[PDB]
């Protein structure tokens, strides 16, 4: 087949900045390329046809160049919404139609620190035996944080498990939660429930806690 | 102009599922169809591509004669007859449409559909309330034990959509999926205001709506 190879890998970069990435062909395609676009969460969008004619619809600042094996999409203006990954894809000869294995664009923006919430199990799970502590970070930058749960100022260890957000495509920020899942014997065993925060953005580790009951 | 898919789920190795696109807003028999997969975290992957009489059908290797496409220009539907599937066949498989010009490109996708290649049995989530207490306030719905992917959230009919967030699934270690969709919102809108999440499994049919309060 003809092998499409994009590059970087991924890459981060401001609100505003001009930011190009490279596609690359195996053998010549003349400009019969596409680029597409898929942001978090949704389908991919065809941003161009023919290595440079922009869909109607697409914004200006996108633009494409190149021809036979070589090929640029630019962003002008890089804006919170152009996260994601950006897919090449040639259709000189099919088949096979070949997608570029992607390019991820995050974007860097100021330190966010996150702000915390906790919440107990409700009653009604309590009812069928099993009770999940939840800990919400919410709105953070950068990606990074690190939470620890501690049961009657005791450390836990491989009850809880966390998810974290794709990049917002507003604001440009994470969010993450760490739920601990124990018994509803094991959770009336103990009183204080706390989960600790720590992160870039705080200058101290942030602790929010609760009292079963 | 869409394309609505259909057909996902969960099918053991070995075993046969039938994807469907239905077609509206645009002449369907104009259109080449296409079916492109993504694994989870990973890139697009052309599957299939039928011709807009039917008369020209391509295949990726990969499923060479264990996958069939097929439409009908009548009922404006393009279907993906999938057979003996393997683990590696678990992914999203989005349908889409392109016209002879060459190929021109995929310019309209389908929603896509979620393909599950497990020996386990479908199960329906329990929807629990994330309530809020002690000038922002977050309020959530805790979505547990279900199986397969996915679980759709929205939070008072899709009325309310800013500081929503919808975590990705994580896969517990009894081999269910589980989830958090949170809101943040004025803490004195608290006692004011009504908040209701609206949870929705496909695969097993269940609707959820699930009135959160402090």
């Amino acid at each position: 087949d003809i092998q499409m190879t994009q590059s970087p890998s991924s890459l981060s970069a401001s609100v505003g900045d001009r930011v190009t990435i490279t596609c690359q062909a195996s053998q010549d395609i003349k400009k019969y390329l596409n680029w597409y676009h898929q942001k978090p969460g949704k389908v991919p969008e065809l941003l161009m046809h023919d290595a440079s004619n922009l869909e109607t619809g697409v914004p200006s600042r996108f633009s494409g160049r190149g021809s036979g094996t070589d090929f640029t999409l630019t962003i002008s203006s890089l804006q919170p919404e152009d996260i994601g990954t950006y897919y090449c894809q040639q259709y000189d000869n099919l088949p096979p139609l070949t997608f570029g294995g992607g390019t991820k664009v995050e974007i860097k923006r100021t330190v966010a620190a996150p702000s915390v919430f906790i919440f107990p199990p409700s009653d009604e799970q309590l009812k069928s035996g099993t009770a999940s502590v939840v800990c919400l970070l919410n709105n953070f930058y950068p990606r990074e944080a690190k939470v620890q749960w501690k049961v009657d100022n005791a450390l836990q260890s491989g009850n809880s498990q966390e998810s974290v957000t794709e990049q917002d495509s507003k604001d440009s920020t994470y969010s993450l939660s760490s739920t601990l899942t124990l018994s509803k014997a094991d959770y009336e065993k103990h009183k204080v429930y706390a989960c600790e925060v720590t992160h870039q953005g705080l200058s101290s580790p942030v602790t929010k806690s609760f009292n079963r009951g | 102009v869409q394309l609505v898919e259909s057909g996902g789920g969960v099918v053991q190795p070995g075993r046969s599922l039938r994807l469907s696109c239905a077609a509206s807003g645009f002449s369907f028999s104009h259109y080449a169809m296409h079916w492109v997969r993504q694994a989870p975290g990973k890139g697009l992957e052309w599957v299939a591509v039928i011709s807009y009489d039917g008369e020209n059908t391509y295949y990726a290797d990969s499923v060479k004669g264990r996958f069939s496409i097929s439409r009908d220009n009548s009922k404006n539907t393009v279907s993906l007859q999938m057979n003996s599937l393997r683990p590696e066949d678990t992914a999203l498989y989005y349908c889409a449409r392109d016209r002879i010009v060459y190929y021109y490109g995929m310019d309209v996708w389908g929603q896509g559909a979620t393909v599950t290649v497990s020996s386990a049995s479908t199960k329906g989530p329990s929807v629990f309330p994330l309530a809020p207490s002690s000038g922002t306030a977050a309020l959530g719905c805790l979505v547990k034990d279900y199986f397969p992917e996915p679980v759709t959230v929205s939070w008072n009919s899709g009325a309310l959509t800013s500081g929503v967030h919808t975590f990705p699934a994580v896969l517990q270690s009894s081999g269910l999926y589980s989830l958090s969709s949170v809101v943040t919102v004025p803490s004195s809108s608290l006692g004011t205001q009504t908040y209701i999440c609206n949870v929705n499994h496909k695969p097993s049919n269940t609707k959820v709506d699930k009135k959160v309060e402090p």
